[PDB]
């Protein structure tokens, strides 16, 4: 707290930003739990306030219960508030929030299947699809390409794809037969 | 040999992706000709034969045409799709892959969710040695290598990113040399990585576009069995016109409030039959002979049924399709029941129906309306408004065409990628590390050149 | 020219109460609700269009039997034993039916087809006495806004 | 009408801060100045916890400026609440 202090107080000073790096890890260890807010002191003047945020109150400040009151209060203060009544509805808010989080604190005592039969689907319709570059069934094609014919080129470029498309056959009608078992 | 098989195949690849979306609108053309053709299609005469029934007699050689055509375009539109499409897909996920292994460490920090399909697939693609295959960023792997290796394990790493440092350390020291024939067909066939084509026709294969030409072809296939089959790709005039994008998105908009609100009516409707079936069962015979009632009324699943049925689609509610209630002991009970049943179904439910489709219409509107007015109101790199600028004539417009225009910072990181590293200059060094980086800090944010130097310019 | 065609026919002078849009700067702006989204509402109705051929195509393929629209049982006055008569039918008497073509159709009661047909019925309402003039309402209530 | 609520104040929240009510401008002729102001000088969140930590925190162990927020809470005079001002409004000149 002190060092930022002085940082933010001091913004320009080069040996202040040496110290900084020298204290990074402690400042970085710190910094979730280090407040910070500015107030009109009573000196005419804007003045910034640090303080210590807590563990607890960050967690039920980020409850998601407490995050849909904040966005009720603030649809509520922005359609139908004035700003007479602004901060006084903001403190009341606050003191209701912090009464909950409290309680909540006290309280507080110390798919997948679906995704891997998919998963398995796929790795076993692509190895079949994919069986016949390694089982080396390459002489068959060779065979056929001794002698060059557009038409044999036309129709290997169709049947790769054919053939792709079939193997996605496979796995969409292996995907619904696994649903289904699990289902069932 | 193989130096022109390849170059005809990739010939007639670079064809059919130039061709994919006239051979997708063509598609669309002969689905509309075989169901104009449909029209003509008559039931004849126990087995009933459906025949087309025409003057010209040359209609059914023109419907076997047409489906054959219909089939070939299909398939070949999946071609075109696979030619054109699946690159870029593929871009898309190796350049996310990549991103998430180097700043966020997704199999070296933490591991995949297990619930996430795309994250449990991609394992496979690290270890391949075509990774970037398309991703420009080659380096991501060396990239990985130096954040985590020194403290997660160099070996460990290695392993994981499919890399053989020992080998790169003997290739960089003295070695054999050894020559490469590419003409080999053993060679060319064991040149192919089969990891990463298995990674990536799992991609394809999970690809949503590419299921729907799949589907597509597979609905053509069937119309060759039943002609009938071949009004399925009608569906397809909602993604061919983006005219009909506009009127859909009204309906889509909220299809989850639609959803909800056909649900609550399925639920109020159900308390209704709750009351009918506890009170007013005397009055849902449906039979008009006195000698068999057909009782609508005496189940509970038959009365829901009778109501969700006939009384939401009656225009005055479930009052006109049943009895009439004079003379009897709760003949004002049941009149409430009915104006309850007409007010709250017939009108208010289907009011709110009516809301949703326009208040979407509107919605959507709004934002077209907040894009233009943003665009035009405030440059999309430097965000300073309008007036500023156009203190200057015209200075606005001369500011985002020629200062700020976003199509020249793509163009710039075009040129910056395919230029060499070597090449780069100081700026263009400085713009490389920060985007390697992930830096956008030398975006300009609230300043410019004129703000800049206001007062020397002028 | 229908004014000299109204000499040869009374009935030609009719034509030209059309003027009276052009006439009366008030109903341009009237009429400008239906013509700001026209090409809108155009499309709309081809959608509708295609939309009832797909239901015409299931009702000729399953629901053949229960488009029998004569009472008398001499002579069986069948409307969807044509694609084109079935599709006529639909368009023409289901579109404008108020509960849609269910209304105007046999009843399903007692059949192996009975919850698909109710399904047909529940859509086809649904979809297009619903949610398709739905549509045309939200585009000329939007033209206005 | 409650679209056009929850529009105005998604606009409310971007445009302006809640606390102070400067605008966003102002702040962003600094790079993501609205928005360091609006997450670290002026958090809402930032100013719930000050005000548990000073309900929470003895009478006697308050410093200075936690005692005149004290007392001003206790009063229920929310002047020290920053109205038109900031840390950066105020040291414009020393700051840049
Ligand atoms: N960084 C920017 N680059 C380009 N235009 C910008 C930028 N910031 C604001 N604009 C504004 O965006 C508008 C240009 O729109 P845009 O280039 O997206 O397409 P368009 O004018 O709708 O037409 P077209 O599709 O033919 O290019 C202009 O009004 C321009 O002032
Ligand atoms: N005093 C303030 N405190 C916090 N945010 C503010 C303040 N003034 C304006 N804002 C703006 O409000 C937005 C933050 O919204 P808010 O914290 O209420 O929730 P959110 O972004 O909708 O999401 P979440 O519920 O996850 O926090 C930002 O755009 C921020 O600039
Ligand atoms: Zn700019
Ligand atoms: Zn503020």
């Amino acid at each position: 707290v002190l060092l930022t202090n002085l940082s933010e107080h001091m913004p320009n000073d080069t040996r202040l930003q040496t110290f900084l790096e020298l204290a990074e890890s402690v400042l970085n260890y710190f910094q979730p739990f280090l407040g910070r807010i500015e107030i009109m002191g009573s000196a005419k003047r804007i003045e910034r306030v640090y303080f210590e945020i807590s563990e607890s109150s960050r967690t039920q400040w980020e409850k998601p219960q407490v995050k849909e009151s904040k966005r009720q209060f603030i649809f509520d203060v922005v359609n139908e508030g004035g700003e007479k009544e602004k901060m006084e509805l903001f403190v009341n808010f606050c003191e209701d929030t912090i009464f909950e989080m409290q309680l909540a604190a006290q309280i507080s005592e110390s798919s997948i299947l679906t995704v891997r039969s998919a998963l398995f689907a796929l790795r076993y319709n692509i190895l079949t699809l994919m069986r016949m570059l390694s089982l080396k069934s390459l002489k068959k094609q060779m065979k056929k390409v001794k002698k060059m014919t557009v038409k044999d080129m036309v129709t290997a470029f169709f049947s790769s794809y054919w053939s792709i498309f079939m193997t996605l056959l496979h796995f969409v009608a292996s995907v619904f037969r696994g649903f289904f078992r699990i289902i069932c | 040999f193989w130096k022109k098989i390849i170059a005809y195949q990739q010939k007639l690849l670079n064809y059919f992706a130039r061709n994919f979306y006239n051979m997708r609108m063509l598609a669309l053309f002969v689905a509309f000709a075989i169901n104009f053709i449909l029209l003509f299609y008559k039931v004849s005469t126990i087995a009933v034969h459906y025949v087309l029934e025409e003057s010209s007699g040359y209609m059914e050689p023109t419907l076997r045409i047409l489906a054959i055509l219909h089939t070939v375009i299909s398939f070949f539109c999946i071609i075109g799709y696979y030619c054109l499409k699946v690159p870029l897909v593929i871009f898309k996920r190796e350049k996310e892959v990549a991103r998430k292994l180097e700043f966020d460490g997704l199999y070296i920090t933490e591991q995949p969710s297990e619930d996430d399909i795309k994250g449990q697939w991609d394992r496979l693609v690290i270890n391949t040695q075509s990774f970037p295959n398309n991703y420009w960023d080659k380096f991501v792997k060396r990239k990985v290598m130096d954040k985590y290796g020194e403290f997660y394990g160099r070996d460990r790493i290695s392993e994981l990113l499919g890399m053989d440092k020992a080998a790169l350390d003997f290739s960089d020291a003295r070695e054999k040399k050894k020559p490469k024939k590419d003409s080999s067909l053993s060679a060319v066939l064991n040149s192919i990585d089969v990891k990463y084509q298995m990674w990536k026709l799992g991609v394809v294969f999970t690809d949503n576009s590419f299921l729907y030409l799949a589907w597509y072809m597979t609905m053509s296939v069937l119309g060759h069995y039943n002609n009938f089959f071949f009004a399925a790709h009608l569906l397809d005039i909602a993604m061919g016109f983006k005219t009909l994008r506009t009127i859909l998105s009204s309906v889509t908009h909220n299809g989850k409030q639609l959803v909800l609100t056909v649900g609550l009516l399925a639920v109020v409707v159900y308390l209704y039959t709750v009351v009918a079936f506890n009170f007013f069962r005397k009055f849902y015979n449906k039979s008009e002979d006195g000698d068999t009632p057909d009782m609508k009324c005496d189940d509970m699943l038959t009365c829901y049924m009778f109501h969700m049925y006939v009384g939401v689609r009656a225009g005055g509610g479930i009052g006109d399709e049943i009895e009439d209630p004079a003379g009897d002991e709760y003949e004002i009970y049941r009149i409430i029941f009915d104006i309850t049943f007409f007010f709250f179904v017939i009108v208010i439910l289907l009011a709110i129906i009516q809301g949703l489709i326009i208040d979407a219409f509107g919605e959507l509107r709004d934002q077209q309306e907040q894009v233009k007015e943003d665009m035009e109101t405030k440059c999309f790199i430097c965000g300073i408004g309008n007036d500023y600028f156009d203190t200057v004539p015209h200075g606005f417009e001369t500011h985002t065409l020629q200062e700020h225009n976003l199509a020249n910072y793509l163009f710039f990181l075009m040129y910056l990628i395919n230029k060499d590293e070597t090449e780069h200059t100081g700026q263009e060094s400085y713009v490389w590390k920060m985007y390697q980086e992930r830096c956008w800090e030398f975006f300009p944010a609230g300043d410019c050149f004129r703000k800049q130097y206001e007062d020397q310019l002028n």
